[PDB]
């Protein structure tokens, strides 16, 4: 899969800031809490609006199909939520480990 | 043909640490909603934004001893068209106090270390500030140090006052901070005297720069005919193994032969001569690929192999 | 919306498993679990299927105030949602945040 993407597409990010960082009229959502996984569809509608703005000569290509990778990645990784039916008291006991979690490691404003 | 009027009812709001609300209302007197309007907001003092927002009401985490300043202005974008209102404006004054009443020079550390109990493995912060006492306040002066993160604030239970009464540090050997935190810490410095107001004090410090990673524990070098094994362990943190970066330095006593690898692996083989004691240390930090560039730790102590 | 109390989500889950008997009670019933555990990607699934054990069961008693409970942790869940586009930024803004992404998937799955 894809643990070899992200690091590099990172320091891709990292290099290609400038001309990234050019346009500065341009606004694009931003979510106002650190729940990051909560908007992965904004995230990705950020990015999209992003690469129809900038110029695509160069190095910078490679970013963008990166970060559609990771984006193909996620959407898989959504379609296995609701794969696999199964017995109440399978879904029970996901339910109190996600209350858990939501418990000890979230923010709540 | 629309003409925007400006919000109303801006107000500005302090609901904690560092922290703020800016409140508004639409016009009474708008061209009636058929058109969903949006609302621009440009923070002037003391560190410049705009950015616009869809609903009335926005958060901002700033700093407040300096006092702060925004403005809120209406839009409208569509097809073939922008249009903006003039803006509205509120501000909230510095806080009252002389210029040197106040702290200066606060520095503020972090550090994790593992419940040693609990059956199952979580990690504990701790936290360290040190500042100076301003050149104006008077000498019964007191200052008190208070800290949030997301929700949670405290104040200062133990602190290490100058040869005469003066806070001039804190220490919390446990706090309400993440280890893997991504927020920003707050903290603010009050203070208090019989002859006049003490000026506030407050700073935002991102925990990647604050926050001093564990050196490698356990490191061994076994040294065998020629190669020398190097090996070491993850330090003690609550990021996973595969997040950090090492850096281990081999140094000839015979000769100062000096080797240095940078590295994210747990083990090193390095060749090696016969005939000389060799000093090695490793140093750690996690890596930009988990979290931005933060602190080195310390090296480890020095263990020695060969004769 | 309302800040759920981590007393509240915490009496939540005591309800819960004291009802686990009641609510297992259907052998027909199948539902969407999960096989990873990235819950925040989920969040959909999980109230999905909160959704039908409660469309089952009969409401009354503490078990009326097991799904109301669940129901105002869905509200502030999809509070939290429409917090991911309420506010448009410049984009040495949404790069930060990008960046945190990444690097939080990076140290949390695998
Ligand atoms: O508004 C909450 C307040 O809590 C108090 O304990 C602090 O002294 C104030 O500085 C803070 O603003
Ligand atoms: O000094 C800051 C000024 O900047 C602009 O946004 C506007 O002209 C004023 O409403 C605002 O006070
Ligand atoms: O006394 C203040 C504190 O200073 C810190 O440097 C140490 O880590 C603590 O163990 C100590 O109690």
């Amino acid at each position: 899969p894809t643990s070899a993407l992200v690091k590099e597409t990172l320091a891709l990010l990292s290099t290609h800031r400038t001309l990234l960082i050019a346009n500065e009229t341009l606004r694009i959502p931003v979510p106002v809490h650190k729940n990051h996984q909560l908007c992965t569809e904004e995230i990705f509608q950020g990015i999209g609006t992003l690469e129809s703005q900038t110029v695509q000569g160069g190095t910078v290509e490679r970013l963008f199909k990166n970060l559609s990778l990771i984006k193909k990645y996620i959407d898989g990784q959504k379609k296995k939520c609701g794969e696999e039916r199964r017995r109440v008291n399978q879904f029970l006991d996901y339910l109190q480990e996600f209350l858990g979690v939501m418990n000890t490691e979230w923010i709540i404003e | 043909k629309i003409s925007l009027l400006p919000p109303v009812n801006f107000t500005i709001k302090v609901t904690g640490l560092a922290q703020v609300l800016l409140q508004w209302k639409p016009n009474p007197d708008q061209e009636q909603r058929n058109v969903n309007l949006e609302y621009q907001v440009k923070i002037n003092a003391p560190k410049e934004d705009d950015y616009e927002t869809r609903i009335t009401e926005s958060k901002a985490v700033t700093i407040l001893h300096m006092g702060f300043s925004a403005s809120v202005r209406t839009i409208l974008q569509n097809d073939h068209s922008l249009l903006a209102s003039s803006w509205a404006s509120a501000e909230l004054h510095a806080p009252p106090g002389s210029p040197g009443t106040s702290i200066v020079n606060l520095t503020c550390t972090t550090n994790t270390t593992e419940d040693n109990y609990s059956r199952l493995r979580s990690y504990q912060v701790s936290l360290h500030c040190t500042w100076m006492v301003g050149t104006d306040a008077p000498e019964d002066t007191q200052y008190f140090l208070y800290y949030r993160y997301g929700s949670w604030t405290e104040e200062c239970q133990e602190y290490s006052m100058d040869t005469l009464g003066r806070n001039i540090a804190c220490w919390f050997p446990r706090t309400f901070i993440l280890s893997k935190g991504r927020d920003w810490l707050a903290v603010l410095v009050n203070g208090s005297s019989k002859h006049s107001a003490i000026r506030p004090f407050d700073q935002l410090f991102a925990l990647h720069a604050i926050d001093q990673i564990n050196p490698p524990l356990n490191v061994t070098a076994e040294i065998e005919g020629t190669r020398m094994s190097i090996q070491w362990e993850k330090p003690v943190s609550a990021f996973p193994i595969h997040c950090f970066d090492y850096e281990v330095k081999i140094h000839n006593t015979r000769n100062g032969y000096l080797q240095i690898e940078k590295l994210m692996t747990n083990a090193f083989i390095s060749i090696i001569d016969d005939l000389s004691k060799y000093d090695v240390q490793v140093r750690a930090a996690v890596s930009s690929m988990c979290r931005e560039a933060g602190l080195w730790s310390e090296w480890s102590q020095p263990i020695y192999v060969g004769f």
